[PDB]
């Protein structure tokens, strides 16, 4: 089963190679896959934030949520008009759904998703080579009024449709140095405000616990001794390398890759027709080709002594 | 074309981990102790060293495999059959034959 | 690894995938949690740029090539014999004729 | 076509040109207006 | 980023005007192998940079 619930999911905190300041870095828009399977040139990113749903998990497509920089650490959201997409230079937003984005972008090596204002002002590069698509065998840049349409396959604009899922579960646990202190050589847990923590330490036997206020742990000196964590979190975030799984990493439901890739048909260009001057016993081709075209010929007997070769110029 | 999925990895923080079998396209699997990994909040264990990483690697079909993907064939003996027309005096006739 | 043929299954939707992609698992030399791995190009990609020129450019005695199913339509070789068996009704004695 | 001299004048002024660039008129496939066609390349620009 | 020429500029006021220099900048790498961005996984092998 595969749900659109997203209510039950959450966006969660990754670990970019490349963020705004060259280094890596922990990011809420960390890129986790990239695609660019499609006949006009159009790609499909996944990202750790979830885009077009509010903070609570209904859908709104003018915001997205992500996860906070901070302690107390909720779902936050933003506006769309914050997110660009940029390989070169700046790409076009085709769809946004979730973890995933439809771009149409310009050829380069590197893909780019950044929040272009606010204290969220950050960016994620990943290395990704995209270059330039072409259907047929004539190359083009941009498609022509003139031709045939013959059979393409491009990513579908519309978020409802299914390439795929992806699988979620529960998360594991997350400790915060700021949740341990020391008081003169003792070590209390200072949860957030009013919430409940799950303490674990090794201070000679091994310990563990729920608080929700200040307590003091016996026999620690140390705070490295010690780890604290929220409790009671079950939305389900994504099969990432960047987390630490739960104690049971089972499946707990599945979510939709969107913007699929269907079969269509596309406008291809027609070369000049050349002209024949037939020899005795063979033919040349008088050939004209801006771009590079392409010439292929077999003979219809036993033998067919095929040729092929892309031809640029007159 | 494949692709790799690498799981949320596991930790244990002062005991050990064992690799264990699966039936996932080339399962691949190591254990990895002396580790002490950190996220955002700050370190994820409470034992300094002694705190064993388990990772996993397998590979799947990508989400577009659907429509780029090759079929291995093989093939045997061919049988050829042909569309003939034949027209004896004033009736023509159309027919399919092996 | 790194060939046509690295990842194998029945079906598309198959739950038993066989598969070899030479992936080795590294120990992670930093300190963030991280899962470090190197692995082999896949071979389907490295086939799509080494595939060659297809049957429907290369097939001898003009054949055009076709799928759904597999087969070569309007070849020219060889000879055919026929024995046709005429209707009598289609004969006009000499008398006639 | 496709060749030096394949536009022909006496002056640059003169009225009477006479030329052979290889167009060719094609049919319209699309619905909009368009007078699709094809050509040679200029025979000046490739012996420039 | 790579380029022929380095440019500085005051972009907005009475005094917007730019400078222009020929000047060939290309992509560095350390070591061995050749990267466009540095990895998180590898070693730590001897480089000098400017000090900001």
């Amino acid at each position: 089963s595969i749900t659109d619930d997203f209510t039950l999911t959450s966006p969660y905190l990754g670990f970019c190679p490349y963020c705004r300041h060259s280094t890596p870095c922990f990011s809420p828009i960390k890129i986790e896959n990239v695609w660019d399977e499609s006949d006009d040139g159009s790609i499909r990113i996944q990202v750790s934030a979830q885009f077009g749903y509010n903070q609570a998990g209904t859908a709104d497509v003018t915001k997205f949520r992500y996860m906070s920089f901070d302690h107390d650490h909720d779902i936050k959201e933003d506006s769309m008009e914050k997110i660009a997409i940029s390989t070169s230079g700046p790409c076009r937003r085709l769809g946004h759904k979730g973890y995933f984005l439809l771009a149409q972008c310009p050829p380069g090596d590197s893909v780019t998703v950044s929040i272009t204002s606010g204290a969220s002002e950050n960016s994620c590069t990943v290395e990704k080579k995209i270059r330039r698509k072409f259907v047929g065998r004539e190359e083009y840049l941009f498609p022509p009024v003139h031709g045939k349409l013959v059979k393409c396959h491009v990513y579908d604009h519309l978020k409802e449709t299914s390439a795929g899922y992806i699988t979620m579960h529960r998360p594991g646990p997350h400790a915060y140095k700021s949740y341990l202190e020391e008081a003169s050589g003792e070590v209390y847990i200072k949860p957030p405000s009013g919430k409940n923590v799950t303490y674990e330490c090794k201070c000679g036997d091994y310990s563990t616990g729920i608080v929700s206020t200040r307590t003091k742990m016996n026999g620690c000196t140390k705070a490295k001794q010690c780890i604290a964590y929220k409790s009671d979190q079950t939305k389900w975030v994504f099969n990432s390398p960047d987390l630490i799984r739960h104690t049971d990493h089972s499946v707990q439901g599945k979510l939709h890759i969107p913007f699929r890739l269907t079969p269509t048909v596309c406008p291809v260009p027609l070369a000049h027709t050349p002209t024949v001057t037939k020899w005795f016993k063979g033919i040349t081709l008088h050939l004209t080709a801006m771009r590079p075209t392409l010439l292929t010929t077999r003979k219809l007997g036993l033998r067919a002594d095929a040729t092929a070769e892309w031809i640029t110029g007159s | 074309k494949f692709h790799t999925v690498i799981p949320s990895p596991q930790v244990k923080c002062c005991g050990s981990l064992e690799c264990k079998a699966s039936s996932k396209a080339d399962y691949t699997c190591r254990v990895f102790g002396g580790v002490y990994p950190f996220m955002w909040g700050g370190a994820q264990c409470f034992c300094d060293s002694e705190n064993t990483q388990l990772s996993e690697a397998y590979v799947e079909f990508a989400p577009d495999c659907t429509i780029d993907h090759a079929v291995a064939l093989k093939v045997h003996t061919a049988a050829l059959k042909v569309g003939l027309r034949i027209v004896y005096g004033n009736t023509t006739a159309h027919l399919d034959t092996f | 690894p790194g060939a046509f043929g690295d990842i194998q299954a029945s079906s598309l939707d198959a739950t038993d995938i066989v598969a070899r992609t030479d992936i080795r698992l590294l120990k992670p030399s930093v300190k963030n949690i991280h899962v470090p791995y190197t692995q082999a190009v896949s071979g389907y990609e490295m086939w799509k740029n080494n595939s060659g020129r297809p049957l429907q450019e290369t097939a001898p005695f003009g054949c055009k090539i076709e799928v759904e199913p597999l087969r070569a339509s309007n070849c020219a070789y060889g000879h055919i014999p026929i024995s046709i068996d005429i209707p009598d009704a289609a004969f006009v004695r000499s008398s006639e004729s």
